[PDB]
């Protein structure tokens, strides 16, 4: 398989290839870093603005994934419950049938709620872990 | 035992004072107006719809307006943005030529307008035309005996004509801080510009600040909360101006008032100069009005405050500006696209124990920011113009007599350009977050 | 509460908000990335220099926190002892009473020492862990 | 010892100083961030292009180290075997005698193979760890 | 090495345009002698001895 090749796969079988999207998400800067000494400086500026935008996108995703308990992991389990309000579909059908493109729109509305649950659950969990290491 | 171990915290609420590059934001409605038209309408990012301020409880912070680096960024931005607006406009060099002149024709109150005739290129390089324009006496000088004259700038630089679609009008500019920095507002109504503010709020952008320019009186700026406030860097030093901020406005009206005709001369292929063609009515002097009772009352408030700093029995009096160049001795401001210098000697001569009319003069050739080279010719504007404004406050200088100590004389100070917006940036401080911190507690890492 | 809102709190109750400061410390680039098609490119340069400075500040803090044993954690316990020379204040008074603004200046002198202790303790600790995984 | 001071050391004793290269790898931007206000903008462009290139190099190394299991660690044991085709030298001679410069050339060819093995071993491992937490 | 003009030479300004001036070479105050440089002979003769070596 190649980049995005699983996009029309079912979500289940798409899970075993997440690294393929992940590497390309930044290292595609290889095209722009490949190259006049100053003249036509605007073409430099068009590349340069695109480069800082590319690192900011990556860095925001890593930051967000790191205020949750997940930094440096491609899969992560958590400790906040899935209210059926977020989706009334059963577990089997979403992992069996849907593509990731389909699933994303079908939960799009609730997303900004769910990140708040994760964030607050994590910070109080780190304090509970310090409250233990104070005597462990 | 309570053995103590260092523990790290990240995202700690703590900060330090810093120099950092703020960035503008501009009104998202005005942003829809045509490119370069005033002050980066198109290029300055459109506004965040709210100042998202948070009152910081219990904190006390050392504000200082006189040292505030935020003013230098505004001054430097304004200069840079001003020059960037003029770069595309015509350099007026071919107009630097010998002028014959005569005094103006129809009725006058005094020969301030010269009617002048000269030879000017057509677009066709080999063809040139005799032509005439009016000019004000301040725009020209006599090279002589014989009535031979030149423009005032011809022996020092060639001015750009200002592009006539561009307006100088000061739209509100917000200043905003980049990520990892924050603005603090001092909220205390009694803050005098230097010391511990006891009520602070963070915000991501300032309120709108308008880039007005004037000397002796501050115009259209923000009014003080409860009373006239007077601020100084170090008040026993005569070299430092007192800034006075009013509680009410005082309304000022000002008018050209003559009916003036634009005319175009096509100097070159795709280049044209706006001559001052003719005056349609009979001629009357440019002037401003202020309502006398409101002024007489307002200086009563200003004295009531100065008395606190200098002592109750001081015989405080005002006087006009001493002497020197027109640009430093007078009100020096723009109305509607035209540049007014007005004789404030009518206001400043009270002593302490209906409308005033201020006469004015006008220049077309100008040098704001006072560079040696750079110069503007501001083209004439059609018809009649007048505008209304609020005097917000004023700049005073206290004269250093080795005299009897019972009295102080204050004069309208002229002042540096910065004070036109240091009168807003007194409330704002900028800080750098220091989000990483360490502290002891009794825990251990597992091993 | 909102951004910086705990700054006049005692350190104890301030310890729960840290995610708020942490998110705003980079994501505030949302203002600058919101926007002339090239003309007045200098205002682009004023934004662009601020953007690279914003990521460098964040990235240095993450690097430093990552050569200590703390990457991706907002609270972290350690294993180097607190020399009372750094502060003779008892544990209770500092967590009970002081604000973070107050505490920072009161240990500002020693801070550059403490980072060196943490660094060296961590690297020898990782090598001791390899000396164990060599047979575990 | 200072920056790179162990480069002619045996690999063994060089292992205890990795932090000295690591901190200098990014924080050296202190030289470039230390400064004219717009004019000669080209020198600003030289600094600015160098700064984005420096953070991109650092992010790429951290990303690569984080699609493997290793993010936030200077040493890491793993779970893929060392085929002697990569080097027929015994374990003792390389840790005793060679310098890191000498080692790098002597394995240079195989490197792009080895990174692929590491990546794949990790992603299937994270899914195996979820297959456990699904019932624990 | 020492080197010298050595003539006593006069700057003059011609104002070619509005805010533009050209620096003419106005006059020579002394009588005229050629620009030249000196080097100490023994040090040069010795130095080429080293270069040949
Ligand atoms: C702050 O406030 C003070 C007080 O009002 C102002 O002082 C006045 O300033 C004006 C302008 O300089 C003075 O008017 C001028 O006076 C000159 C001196 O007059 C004497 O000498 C001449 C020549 O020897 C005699 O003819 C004359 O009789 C006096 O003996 C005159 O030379 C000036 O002449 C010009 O104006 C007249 C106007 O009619 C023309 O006819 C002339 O051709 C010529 O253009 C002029 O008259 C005035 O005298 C000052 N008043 C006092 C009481 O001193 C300050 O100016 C003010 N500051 C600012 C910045 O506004
Ligand atoms: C202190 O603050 C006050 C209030 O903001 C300022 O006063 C205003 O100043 C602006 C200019 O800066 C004035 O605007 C001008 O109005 C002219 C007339 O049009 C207006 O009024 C008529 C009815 O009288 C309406 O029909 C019309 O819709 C407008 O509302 C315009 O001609 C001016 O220029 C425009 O037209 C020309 C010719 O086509 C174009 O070249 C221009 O680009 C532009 O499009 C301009 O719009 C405004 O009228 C003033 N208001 C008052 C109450 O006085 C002060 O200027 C300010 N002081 C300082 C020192 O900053
Ligand atoms: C594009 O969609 C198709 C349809 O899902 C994917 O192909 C394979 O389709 C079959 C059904 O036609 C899926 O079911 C399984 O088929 C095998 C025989 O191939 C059978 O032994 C099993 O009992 C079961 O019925 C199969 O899961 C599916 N393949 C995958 C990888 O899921 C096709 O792969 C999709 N394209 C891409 C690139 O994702
Ligand atoms: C503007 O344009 C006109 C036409 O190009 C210039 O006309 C000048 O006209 C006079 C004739 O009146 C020419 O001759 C001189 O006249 C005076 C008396 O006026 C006389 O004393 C002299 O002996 C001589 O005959 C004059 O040469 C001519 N000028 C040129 C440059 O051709 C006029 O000078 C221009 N004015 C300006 C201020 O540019
Ligand atoms: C460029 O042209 C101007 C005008 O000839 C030269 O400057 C000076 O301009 C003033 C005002 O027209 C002349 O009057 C004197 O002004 C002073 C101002 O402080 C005032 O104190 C005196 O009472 C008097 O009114 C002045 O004579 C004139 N010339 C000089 C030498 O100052 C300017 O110098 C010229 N610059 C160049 C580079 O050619
Ligand atoms: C604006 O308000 C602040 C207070 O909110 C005023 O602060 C003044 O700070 C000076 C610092 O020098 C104090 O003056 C003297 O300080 C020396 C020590 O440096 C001390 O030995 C003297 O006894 C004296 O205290 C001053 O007391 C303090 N307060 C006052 C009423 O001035 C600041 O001066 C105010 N400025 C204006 C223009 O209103
Ligand atoms: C400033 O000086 C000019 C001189 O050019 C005045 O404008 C008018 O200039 C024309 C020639 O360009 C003059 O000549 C002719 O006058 C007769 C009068 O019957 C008229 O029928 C022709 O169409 C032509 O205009 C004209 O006399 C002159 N006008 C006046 C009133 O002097 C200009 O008016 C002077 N003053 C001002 C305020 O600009
Ligand atoms: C700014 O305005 C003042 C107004 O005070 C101008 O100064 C002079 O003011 C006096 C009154 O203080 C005027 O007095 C009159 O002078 C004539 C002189 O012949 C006399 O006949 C009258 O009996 C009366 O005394 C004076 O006209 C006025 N001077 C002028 C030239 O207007 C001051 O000049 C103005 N500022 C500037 C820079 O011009
Ligand atoms: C402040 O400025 C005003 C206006 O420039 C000065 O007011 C004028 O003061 C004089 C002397 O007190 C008044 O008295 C006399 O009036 C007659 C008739 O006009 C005149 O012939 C005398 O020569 C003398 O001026 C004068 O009426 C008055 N002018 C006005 C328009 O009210 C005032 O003196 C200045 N100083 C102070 C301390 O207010
Ligand atoms: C600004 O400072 C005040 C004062 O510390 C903070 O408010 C709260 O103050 C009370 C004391 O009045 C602290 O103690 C608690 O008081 C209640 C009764 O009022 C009592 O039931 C509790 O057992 C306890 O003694 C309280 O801890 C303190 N709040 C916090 C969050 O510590 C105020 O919070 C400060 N501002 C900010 C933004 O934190
Ligand atoms: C540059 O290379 C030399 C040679 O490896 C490094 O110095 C030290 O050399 C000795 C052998 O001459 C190494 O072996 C050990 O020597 C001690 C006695 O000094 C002995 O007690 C031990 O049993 C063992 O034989 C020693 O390991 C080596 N030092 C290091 C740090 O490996 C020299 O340090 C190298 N320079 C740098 C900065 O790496
Ligand atoms: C404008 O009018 C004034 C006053 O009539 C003129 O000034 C006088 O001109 C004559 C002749 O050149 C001189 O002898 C006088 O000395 C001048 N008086 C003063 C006070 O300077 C002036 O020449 C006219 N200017 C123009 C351009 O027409
Ligand atoms: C300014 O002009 C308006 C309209 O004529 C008028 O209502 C106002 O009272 C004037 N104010 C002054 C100070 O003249
Ligand atoms: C000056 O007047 C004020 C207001 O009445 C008063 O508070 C102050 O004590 C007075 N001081 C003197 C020395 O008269
Ligand atoms: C100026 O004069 C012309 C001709 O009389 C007229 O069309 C115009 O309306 C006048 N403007 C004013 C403000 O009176
Ligand atoms: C002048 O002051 C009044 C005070 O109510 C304010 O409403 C107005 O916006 C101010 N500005 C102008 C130009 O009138
Ligand atoms: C150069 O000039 C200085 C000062 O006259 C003198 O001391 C030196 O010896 C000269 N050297 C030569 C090579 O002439």
């Amino acid at each position: 398989l190649g980049f995005l090749g699983a996009a029309g796969s079912t979500m289940g079988a798409a899970s075993m290839t997440l690294t393929v999207q992940a590497r390309n998400l930044l290292s595609g800067i290889v095209q722009q870093q490949s190259n006049h000494l100053l003249k036509l400086t605007v073409w430099g500026i068009k590349q340069l603005q695109a480069r800082v935008l590319a690192v900011e996108r990556y860095l925001r995703d890593q930051q967000l994934l790191g205020i949750w308990g997940c930094s440096g992991k491609l899969i992560c389990c958590t400790n906040v419950p899935w209210n059926s309000s977020w989706s009334n579909r059963n577990l089997s059908e979403i992992w069996d049938n849907m593509t990731w493109l389909q699933w994303d729109k079908e939960i799009s509305n609730y997303t900004q709620i769910i990140y708040g649950l994760l964030e607050e659950s994590q910070n109080q969990q780190e304090k509970n872990e310090q409250d233990l290491l104070a005597l462990d | 035992a309570e053995n103590l171990w260092v523990t790290v915290y990240y995202g700690v609420p703590v900060w330090k004072d810093a120099e950092t590059t703020l960035f503008c934001a501009s009104d998202a409605k005005a942003y829809e107006t045509e490119k370069h038209n005033v002050w980066a309408t198109h290029a300055c990012v459109p506004t965040d719809p709210n100042p998202q301020e948070i009152h910081l409880e219990n904190v006390t912070e050392e504000f200082n307006m006189w040292k505030n680096n935020m003013v230098e960024q505004m001054h430097t931005d304004i200069i840079s943005l001003w020059d960037q607006s003029l770069k595309p406009c015509v350099k007026l060099t071919p107009l630097c030529v010998t002028l014959q002149c005569t005094n103006v024709t129809n009725n006058i109150t005094r020969g301030e307008l010269k009617n002048c005739s000269f030879n000017m290129t057509t677009e066709l390089r080999d063809k040139k035309q005799k032509v005439y324009s009016l000019f004000y006496r301040l725009d020209v000088v006599q090279i002589n005996s014989n009535k031979e004259y030149r423009l005032i700038n011809c022996n020092t630089s060639a001015c750009t004509q200002a592009c006539p679609k561009v307006s100088f009008e000061p739209i509100p500019i917000h200043y905003c801080a980049p990520a990892g920095f924050a603005i603090l507002k001092c909220k205390d109504k009694k803050f005098n510009g230097t010391g511990p503010c006891p009520s602070v709020s963070t915000v991501q952008c300032t309120h709108g600040i308008k880039p007005v320019v004037s000397t002796q009186l501050l115009l259209n700026g923000s009014l003080a909360e409860e009373e006239v406030m007077i601020r100084s860097e170090n008040i026993t030093n005569n070299a430092k101006n007192i800034l006075v901020q009013f509680n009410t406005p005082v309304q000022i009206n000002c008018t050209r008032p003559n009916n003036n005709t634009r005319k175009s001369i096509r100097i070159g292929p795709g280049q044209a100069f706006y001559a001052t063609g003719d005056i349609i009515g009979d001629i009357r002097q440019a002037h401003c009005n202020v309502s006398k009772a409101t002024w007489n009352e307002t200086l009563g408030k200003v004295v009531k405050q100065l008395r606190k700093h200098f002592g109750n029995n001081t015989i405080i009096r005002f006087a006009n500006s001493s002497g020197g160049d027109l640009e430093v001795t007078t009100h020096s401001f723009n109305c509607g696209g035209e540049f007014f210098y007005c004789n404030t000697s009518g206001l400043f001569n009270s002593t302490w124990i209906d409308s005033i009319t201020l006469p004015c003069r006008i220049k077309q050739i100008i040098n704001m920011w006072q560079r040696i080279g750079q110069c503007m010719y501001a083209p004439p504007i059609q018809g009649v113009i007048r505008c209304v404004s609020n005097i917000t406050g004023l700049i005073l200088t206290r004269d250093g007599g080795s005299t009897n100590s019972t009295t102080e004389t204050f004069r309208p100070g002229g002042g540096d350009m910065r004070d036109n917006w240091r009168s807003e940036l007194y409330k704002y401080k900028v800080v750098k977050i220091e989000p990483l911190g360490v502290a002891p507690t009794r825990c251990k890492r597992r091993v």
